[PDB]
């Protein structure tokens, strides 16, 4: 019924990889693979456990039968770094695996802070979010503390990441701390820390409202 | 060839309901096994329930049972998705594929977005480039759009004109309902007091074209 697949993966360009989708109870050889990539629609690129779509380069293929199957990729190229999800088509109901976002590995890159106060015309709205970005970096786990009047905070704030760039392949993300106008008035320090792969020590960014 | 023509997208309350259309314009019908998947943000497809004409009847996976109800009019090649007793989690992507297993060609996909909140353009905020948003002969400004509903809503600086170096970030949904996000473009510090800056928010769910000025 179910099926079990791990989320992400990091390689290279050229690299070889297998993508493993596990079974719980036997389905034979009715597994599929799509591959898709954002903003698109899913693309059939294995079927029957082992038989490539039409339009599918030889580096592509599938194995495997019983409960667990495999998709092996050959050589790795810029395009095949998209999400594969598995897919059990021998119950009375189709069901996917998790799926695998394969994404391009590379040196890390320490990222570079930005702690952009609010603005004028929010506070005067009635409430005030506080910006504290990140960019270009990777890989793509950068922790974000966010600290007020030197308290831990834990709710307030959200946090975004933009998807991996395709020439440098590096990540921003994007912390954004938002208050109630009194509440906000009613604080000094306004920093966020950031512990980072990159950062041998956690660098910090800050603004004490009202200057 | 063979073609999938879905719905528009759909905007119901936290508890109303909803039909969906997908036509399927290229050759046969009644043997091509349409299917249901849906997918939520940034999550995995799910397989809802699918069906076959010629056969009429359809099964739905078990979560999905007894709020869920495809359908198919062969008589217009065309398959209809039910969903009852609507949720937040109930908000996606909606795709309806064909196999006529494999499953070959899909759908453009529909988005269904279900909250208790109502249309409304956004607020748009200059992320103001000062001390703290700066670093060698780097600065960077940006646009904080927020407080919309639903998705999505555009945004192109200098109306298309700069390009490089402009991060524009996935939206983020809000307890409030409304969802917000932002657009950080790092440029020359020196660029600062010679070039205008300038981005171009836009809400067509709520025809809107908001255009703010970021400044320090």
């Amino acid at each position: 019924i179910q099926m079990t697949q791990s989320p992400s993966l990091s390689a290279s360009v050229g690299d070889r990889v297998t993508i493993t989708c596990r079974a719980s109870q036997s389905i034979s050889s009715y597994l599929n693979w799509y591959q898709q990539k954002p903003g698109k629609v899913p693309k059939l690129l294995i079927y029957a456990a082992s038989s490539l779509q039409s339009g599918v380069p030889s580096r592509f293929s599938g194995s495997g039968s019983g409960t667990d199957f495999t998709l092996t990729i050959s050589s790795l190229q810029p395009e095949d770094f998209a999400t594969y999800y598995c897919q059990q088509s021998y119950s009375t109901s189709h069901t996917f695996g998790q799926g695998t976002k394969l994404e391009i590995k590379r040196t890390v890159a320490a990222p570079s802070v930005f702690i952009f106060p609010p603005s004028d015309e929010q506070l005067k709205s009635g409430t005030a979010s506080v910006v504290c970005l990140l960019n270009n970096f990777y890989p793509r786990e950068a922790k974000v503390q966010w600290k007020v009047d030197n308290a831990l905070q834990s709710g307030n704030s959200q946090e975004s990441v933009t998807e991996q760039d395709s020439k440098d392949s590096t990540y921003s993300l994007s912390s954004t701390l938002t208050l109630s106008k009194a509440d906000y008035e009613k604080h000094k320090v306004y920093a966020c820390e950031v512990t980072h792969q990159g950062l041998s020590s956690p660098v910090t960014k800050s603004f004490n409202r009202g200057e | 060839q063979v073609q999938l023509l879905q719905s528009g997208a759909e905007v119901k309350k936290p508890g109303s309901s909803v039909k969906v259309s997908c036509k399927a314009s290229g050759g046969t019908f009644s043997s091509y096994a349409i299917s249901w998947v849906r997918q939520a943000p940034g999550q995995g497809l799910e397989w809802m329930g699918g069906i076959i004409p010629v056969f009429g009847s359809a099964n739905y996976a078990q979560k999905f049972q007894g709020r869920v109800t495809i359908t198919a009019d062969e008589a217009t090649s065309t398959t209809y998705m039910e969903l009852s007793s609507l949720r937040s989690e109930d908000t996606a992507v909606y795709f309806c594929a064909k196999g006529g297993h494999g499953m070959d060609v899909w759908g453009q996909g529909t988005t269904v977005t279900v909250a208790s909140a109502s249309t409304k353009g956004p607020s748009v905020f200059p992320l103001a480039p000062s001390s703290k948003s700066t670093s060698g002969g780097t600065a960077a400004l940006g646009c904080l759009v927020k407080d919309y509903f639903p998705e999505p809503v555009t945004v192109s600086w200098n109306s298309g004109a700069l390009t490089s170096g402009v991060h524009t970030f996935p939206a983020v949904l809000q307890s409030s309902g409304l969802y917000s996000l932002s657009s950080v473009v790092t440029v020359p510090s020196s660029s600062l007091g010679t070039q205008t800056y300038i981005c171009n928010v836009n809400h067509k769910p709520s025809n809107t074209k908001v255009d703010k000025k970021v400044e320090p």
